[PDB]
């Protein structure tokens, strides 16, 4: 049904770029083993010369 | 920390009223390290890394002239030979084959040939001499030459196989690509001799260009040209500049004569070595990293190049420094950071630093890090189960010792035979004075700015120390010299070894040598129990109770700790914890009858089974509490 | 790790399928048609509750078909980070699809269509915010997620394949003759890959441009690109002949791995640990659909084949990886995968799970209680073997760069005891009550660490020389007399024998070693010697031994079953069919009785009688008296919040023995139910009879069931209980004799008279509760401070 049909990438002539909504936003989380790998945080040294 | 030559092989035959001379330029090293090149006029050495001798004789007549400089492929199959005759050759290089060496392909210049440098990916030649510039394709056999207006001194490509840079003595700097065009230039004012580019780095990733100029200054020069602004000065004219591999350290010789090491910050770590010589060039053993390997690959070899005809080899060895008071183990990792590892759930924490840590000592949720003329402290969350450090002061004053402890609100530093105490702020409290150096010292606990300690000199009397005393307490006298101290859980007896690794248990209330033991490299005190002794030999430990006889175990390590139903063995720089049996002990406490020592024994996490036994026991020899 | 079938989706139109795309986060598999026919669908769950679904799902949940097109297609993409779904045809129109909260509605969001032009293969980037879009011709365009091209440039070569490294900042590409390029992200050439796979194929001349075109080019992402110490992550396959794999892109020492069969289609795990290669096998004699299944070192551990003679296109992995997709012919079959899965169980009641990091080189062992409800972690570098014992753990590790191995035994904590190192190979591993055997290759080693009766053979003193705690290493077909203590530098291995070792089983005083050409070898513990030699006709994989050693059960590498009659220098097999086996184990206190468990299915055998089966998603722990302890892993590994709870993950299913006895125990009376189990005569129907008997307040019957079980402890309890005059303290003593003690108390305080349960509290030692008890509660001084002195002290010791 085509409910914006337009084209985009400079693929046409005249300029008809069109806006993706990107507000949805799927997310992976790590898992609770997988979260246990930042047990060697790293800590850096005060260079305040 | 350690510095040891392992083998000289010198080149006197000078030639006077001739050109050829027995000076050395360069040294070639494989990527796999099991070959070795040098040149000198004439002359190409070919030698074996490990041992010194020549696995082929020297080849004379193949160049007229000198030979100003020899290269691998980074995959040890070819040679690049450039030579004051106006050519440079490339030789195809195998260990298998009958001709271990042979010429592959011959080409010249218009003048002398001054520099070679090769492609790490492409395998590619970039030869840079008098008023030409020369790149050689193995695919096309076909030489691009180019013309330019002053003599090229140096080349360098860089590990991404894209960038190229060139310096002249003219004080002109040109980073190019793969096309040999003027990506960049920068002008400077004093002759440029070396250059090298950044190795590759997950953490970095970035590549750039560090050269040397002679004006005393070290430059970081990004790719479009733009200094980083580091110029790090130098007392001395920097000649050769070499990374080694993953970029961790850099190799830096000169005017001095001497050859001396850096982090790649800029901070100096040591010197390898004083030939009383200009060394023309020094080289970095690359190592090969097996997928997931464990190692602490502490050991480095140089190979040293200088002007007289020596060239030698060196080996660096570097020392082990911890600390481990309870349920933490702080060690140093490779030069310039600290691991703290807990044996229960074997989790590591890594704190990162610039400069060299000299000395690690953790007291109470504490731990103290001595940078270079640095003090850092680092407290402890109790509450949370995983620890959280927070820098809660900082010291900037200069202090030496080559043992520092941190106690409740002060510091000992031991420097020379003199042991000095400091205050958190930084100024000098309170000094000692003995007779010759000091050279184990153990803390004990005790009420905050009234910590006791014993300390133990070359002369073998050991001494005791309070704070605010001001006056040793001569505890005892020991005629050999004091190695390792440690004191009793009720401080009843104490346990000292000495240099030809003998232990000798002595009584605090009447001073007599009741144990004798031959060949013990550790040894360490129950915190529980105050009487089980666990020591352990070069290749077996053996723990022993009051009266008993002892218990071999034949495991490899040496013992560090001893704690209620465990004992820890280190091996080279990992750790690791042992359960024992009380078993032993309680059959033979209960033989004679001392029903209390054996509870106690069995108290320390015994099987249920002994526990019914040692309860059968007591109800049969009528001891109804038990 | 074991593959098999499912549940098989029909066509949609008795159309060819050949684009299968299986979404990572949540499951939306979508498929491509032959007349633009794409359909995207939910797909039914693995496991439901804790049983089996009495609608048996079979419902197909969105199952939309989105046509919108007169021509085929052949690529179809999921965008993982939002609900975009790219999709194109043979006539270059890419159109984009994004998920619309109305009744399982998707409208077009994007529309454009290149002509006069041939779309090649689209890509989108790991972070999902970049799309690579390439032609025949050579231009190559490539776009954000919002709208605006970021370039458009024209290459000269032409263009096959294209890849995204998973840091998205460099680009493969494949030229249709046959080659590997890498760009940077602006479209700019860094270099050329040289190929050392294709060997006496390529022309000797010149290797860059062979003449072979490429089949598929694989990066796995969340891989490290920029170091060497890493198991190679990215793979290259041509159309017919040698895959090549690498650990970076400017490695020079490649893996090589050869396979006859038509590549077509190589796709690495979510997790990374192996990958599959789909496609068509001539060495059956004809067209065979196979997809074959390589660990990340290489080792093709299984291959699967689909019944139908044809092709197979398309490969997709799930989420989890424990489901994979395959567009066969007009089909999508549903392989199901069984992994590995490195666990151990002991008799205590404590789990050990392994899990694999994502960095695929460390792991982490989780020794969970399944009665305390207890978790301890520890982190554990590398893992070669795990095994368990009635209490105890056994720990197979590698150490790289020493070509060692480190077996060492932990207990319920995981506190390490007695570790040894050994320059054997573990290829199999097994460890019975008092001896652990790991065999490589060609070499056997055996290992005591219990004493005879009941003891620990590591802290002895008596004579000098070694007795017990010895370590024993031999060779296969010479050397059949047992060796001296060896070392890790005197002993030698570098001897081969042409008939290697393929499984080794263990018992209390007997050793079977089996061959691959079908030779097993029996061993006697006290003097390790030889005695028969039995035949079977095809290699044995898995291998279980009988309690008594009476029989044993082989496993073929296919898959089949079959009993064997251990008997001196003979050979017996007994009939019992049943192919396609997976699991098996006899039952340690039942001679005859066992479990095996066959394509999600299984079974209690006892006497060559198999029963009904059993639907079950879980792997068997334990068989002890009438019941099998099973515990679901994939569950523990998807674990939302982090606690494990008992009545969730395991399950114990019980005999049809045991229900009956049960059933008649409940509705009979009590005369039959001992006459029915006098014949039996089993400590646990016993030990239950007795429970039941003293539950209805009846001593007669218990005692009887004591006396028959010779328990003397149990009947001094009766026998002190019987003088008792009220009818609620015999209860109150009968429960907390039991294990309990709370409703004891309870039971107390509704009978009120407290000082019982203040003396009933301190006589079972427990202080703190005496003191909670005391306290506000009489006042009285002595006996609080006695209670507040005896705790001291519990607190001191």
């Amino acid at each position: 049904m085509a409910a914006k049909g337009k084209q985009g990438w400079g693929f046409g002539g005249k300029d008809q770029n069109v806006k993706i909504d990107t507000s949805q936003q799927d997310q992976k989380k790590q898992n609770i083993w997988e979260q246990n790998n930042e047990d060697l945080i790293f800590v850096p040294d005060l260079t305040q010369e | 920390m350690k510095c040891s030559e392992l083998w000289t092989e010198i080149i006197p035959k000078n030639d006077p009223n001739s050109n050829i001379t027995n000076q050395v330029w360069s040294c070639s090293f494989n990527n796999d390290g099991s070959i070795l090149l040098a040149c000198v006029g004439d002359a190409i050495l070919v030698y074996d890394s490990f041992t010194g001798n020549l696995v082929n004789k020297a080849i004379r007549g193949g160049q007229k002239e000198q030979i100003n400089c020899i290269k691998f492929s980074k995959d040890g199959k070819r040679f690049a030979t450039a030579s004051n005759d106006k050519t440079v050759w490339v030789w195809s290089f195998d260990v298998n084959k009958n001709p271990k060496l042979a010429p592959e392909v011959k080409y010249s210049h218009t003048d002398k040939v001054l520099c070679l440098a090769f492609n790490p990916l492409t395998h590619q030649i970039f030869s840079g001499g008098a008023q030409d510039y020369a790149l050689w394709t193995p695919d096309q056999q076909s030489i691009e030459k180019s013309k330019f207006k002053d003599k090229i001194i140096t080349c360098a490509w860089s590990w991404d196989g894209l960038y190229l840079g060139f310096g002249t003595m003219g004080g002109i700097i040109g980073i190019r690509n793969r096309a040999l065009e003027q990506l960049a230039e920068i002008q400077r004012s004093f002759p440029i001799w070396c250059m090298d580019w950044t190795p590759i780095t997950p953490d970095y990733q970035n590549s750039v260009l560090v050269v040397g100029v002679w004006e005393q200054s070290i430059a970081h020069y990004n790719i479009q040209g733009q200094q980083l602004g580091s110029d790090k000065k130098l007392t001395y004219d920097p000649i050769d500049i070499n990374f080694s591999t993953q970029g961790e350290f850099l190799l830096v010789s000169g005017t001095n004569n001497k050859c001396t090491l850096y982090t790649r910050e800029g901070g100096f770590l040591i010197d390898v070595a004083t030939k009383n010589d200009w060394v023309w060039n020094n080289k970095l053993k690359p190592v090969i990293k097996e997928a997931g390997s464990v190692a602490v690959q502490d050991q480095l070899h140089v190979a040293l190049t200088t002007n007289d005809g020596e060239i030698s080899m060196f080996k660096i060895q570097q020392l082990t420094v911890h600390a481990l008071e309870g349920d933490k183990y702080a060690y140093r990792d490779n030069l310039t950071d600290i691991v703290v590892q807990s044996m229960s759930s074997n989790q590591r924490i890594r704190l990162k630093c610039k400069e060299l840590v000299k000395n690690i000592s953790i007291y109470k949720d504490k731990l103290a890090a001595h940078l270079t003329e640095r003090i850092l402290i680092y407290g402890t969350s109790s509450e949370d189960s995983q620890m959280k450090y927070k820098l809660h002061k900082r010291i900037v004053k200069k202090v030496e010792a080559h043992i520092l402890e941190i106690v409740s609100n002060h510091l000992i530093a031991c420097v020379k035979n003199k042991v000095q105490l400091y205050q958190l702020s930084g100024d000098l409290e309170k000094e000692w004075v003995f007779d010759s150096r000091v050279n184990c010292i153990k803390i004990i606990g005790g009420m905050p700015n009234k910590e006791g300690a014993y300390v133990g000199l070359k002369n073998g009397q050991i001494f005791k120390i309070f704070v605010d005393n001001s006056f040793p307490i001569p505890i005892l006298n020991h005629n050999i010299s004091i190695k390792n101290i440690d004191a009793s859980q009720k401080r009843k007896r104490l346990a000292v070894v000495d240099k030809n690794s003998n232990l000798t248990v002595y009584d605090l209330s009447n001073k007599e040598q009741v144990f004798q033991e031959m060949n013990i490299v550790s040894c360490a005190f129950n915190n529980n129990f105050d009487d089980l002794l666990a020591f352990s030999s070069t290749d077996t430990t053996f723990i022993r109770c009051s009266n008993h006889p002892p218990l071999s175990q034949k495991i490899s390590g040496q013992v560090v700790g001893f704690k209620a139903n465990k004992l820890f063995v280190l091996n080279d720089n990992v750790m690791s914890t042992i359960d024992v049996s009380m078993t032993q002990t309680m059959i033979k406490y209960l033989e004679r009858k001392e029903f209390q020592s054996a509870y106690e024994i069995s108290l320390l996490g015994v099987t249920d089974q002994d526990f019914l036994y040692l309860g059968n026991e007591a109800l049969i020899a009528t001891q109804f509490a038990i | 790790m074991f593959v098999f079938l499912s549940k098989k989706i029909g066509m949609p139109n008795n159309a060819k399928i050949e684009a299968v795309c299986w979404n990572k986060e949540q499951g939306w598999i979508a498929a491509g048609g032959e007349k633009g026919i794409l359909k995207v669908l939910k797909i039914e769950d693995q496991r439901q509750k804790d049983g089996s679904n009495p609608t048996t799902t079979g419902q197909l949940l969105v199952n939309n078909t989105l046509e919108y097109h007169t021509s085929n297609v052949y690529l179809v993409t999921w965008n993982d980070r939002y609900r975009k779904l790219t999709s194109v045809e043979e006539n270059g129109i890419i159109v984009v699809w994004a998920y619309f909260r109305e009744l399982q509605l998707w409208k077009e969001e994007m529309i454009n269509d290149r002509k006069k032009s041939v779309v090649r293969d689209l890509k989108w980037s790991p972070d999902g915010q970049k799309v690579c879009i390439a032609y025949e011709d050579g231009a190559v365009i490539v776009g954000s997620v919002e709208g605006s091209p970021l370039w458009r440039k024209e290459f000269p070569h032409k263009l096959a394949l294209i890849e995204w490294s998973p840091d998205s900042k460099m680009m493969i590409f494949g030229t249709p003759e046959g080659e590997v390029r890498v760009y940077d992200s602006q479209g700019m050439e860094m270099q050329r890959l040289k190929i050392h796979c294709l060997q006496k194929l390529i022309d000797p001349s010149k290797s860059f441009s062979p003449d072979l075109p490429l089949a598929a080019i694989d990066w796995f992402p969340q891989a490290k690109m920029y170091t060497d110490d890493t198991p190679p992550g990215l793979c290259i396959a041509y159309q017919c002949g040698r895959v090549q794999l690498m650990k970076n892109e400017k490695d020079d020492e490649p893996v090589l791995i050869d396979t006859m069969m038509k590549i077509f289609t190589v796709k690495w795990n979510p997790s990374g640990s192996m990958f599959a290669i789909s496609g068509t096998q001539d060495e059956n004699g004809e067209l065979k659909g196979v997809v074959q299944f390589y660990s990340n070192a290489g080792h093709h551990l299984k291959t699967l084949r689909v019944p139908g003679s044809d092709r197979v296109t398309g490969v997709s992995w799930e989420g989890s990886g424990l489901r994979i997709a395959m567009a066969v012919n007009q089909a999508i079959f549903f392989a199901n995968i069984k992994p590995d899965h490195k666990w151990a169980y002991m008799s205590d009641g404590t789990l050990a799970f392994a899990y694999q990091k994502i960095d695929r080189v460390e792991y982490t062992i989780i020794f969970w209680d399944t009665i305390n409800n207890k978790k301890n972690l520890k982190f554990v570098k590398n893992l070669c073997c795990l095994r368990a014992s009635g209490d105890l753990c056994c720990i197979v590790t590698e150490l790289i760069g020493y070509d060692l191995w480190q077996i060492d035994l932990c207990n319920s904590i995981g506190s390490p005891i007695d570790s040894k190192q050994i320059n054997i190979y573990p290829n199999a591993v097994t460890m019975t009550k008092t001896h652990i055997i790991v065999c490589s290759q060609d070499h056997v080693y055996a290992w005591q660490y219990k004493n005879q009766v009941e003891r620990l053979t590591t802290f002895e003193q008596q004579t000098g020389l070694r007795r017990v705690g010895r370590e024993q290493a031999w060779f296969i077909d010479k050397e059949n007399d047992s060796n001296n203590q060896y070392d890790k530098d005197t002993y030698d291995v570098e001897p081969q024998s042409e008939d290697v070792i393929c499984t080794v089983a263990a018992n209390e005083n007997f050793l079977l070693v089996a061959r691959i050409s079908g030779t097993i070898n029996v061993y006697t513990f006290p003097h390790i010697s030889l005695e028969n030699k039995l035949h079977i006709q095809t290699r044995p994989s898995q291998m279980s031994l009988n309690k008594d050693a009476t029989r044993l059960a082989i496993i073929d590498h296919n898959g089949n079953l079959n009993i064997l009659k251990i008997t001196p220098q003979g050979d017996e097999l007994l009939p019992f069919e049943k192919k396609e086996c997976w699991f098996v184990k006899y039952s340690d206190d039942i001679p005859e009785s066992f479990v095996f468990m066959e394509r999600s299915r299984m079974y209690i055998v006892n006497d060559q009688t198999p029963e009904e089966p059993i639907i079950t998603e879980g792997y068997i722990c334990q068989y002890k008296d009438f019941q099998v302890k099973i515990v679901y892993l994939d569950d523990i590994m998807k674990s939302p919040d982090g606690v494990l709870r008992k009545e969730e993950l395991t399950l114990e299913i019980e005999a049809n023995i045991l229900k009956d006895i049960k059933d008649q125990l409940y509705k009979k009376s009590m005369q039959e139910m001992f006459i029915v189990i006098k014949q039996h005569d089993n400590d646990c129907l016993w030990r239950v009879y007795a429970k039941k008997a003293l539950e209805d307040n009846d001593f007669d019957s218990a005692e009887n069931a004591f006396v028959q079980c010779k328990d003397y402890a149990s009947l001094k309890f009766l026998q002190r209980v019987r003088e008792l005059d009220d009818r609620e303290r015999q209860r109150a003593e009968i429960q907390c004799y039991f294990n309990k003690v709370e409703e004891a108390e309870e039971i107390y305080n509704k009978i009120e008279r407290r000082d019982l349960s203040i003396q009933m509290r301190m006589k079972l030692g427990d202080w703190a509760q005496v003191v909670d008890q005391i306290r506000e509660g009489t006042g009285q001084d002595v006996e609080l401070q006695k209670a507040r002195l005896e705790l001291g002290n519990y607190y001191a010791e």
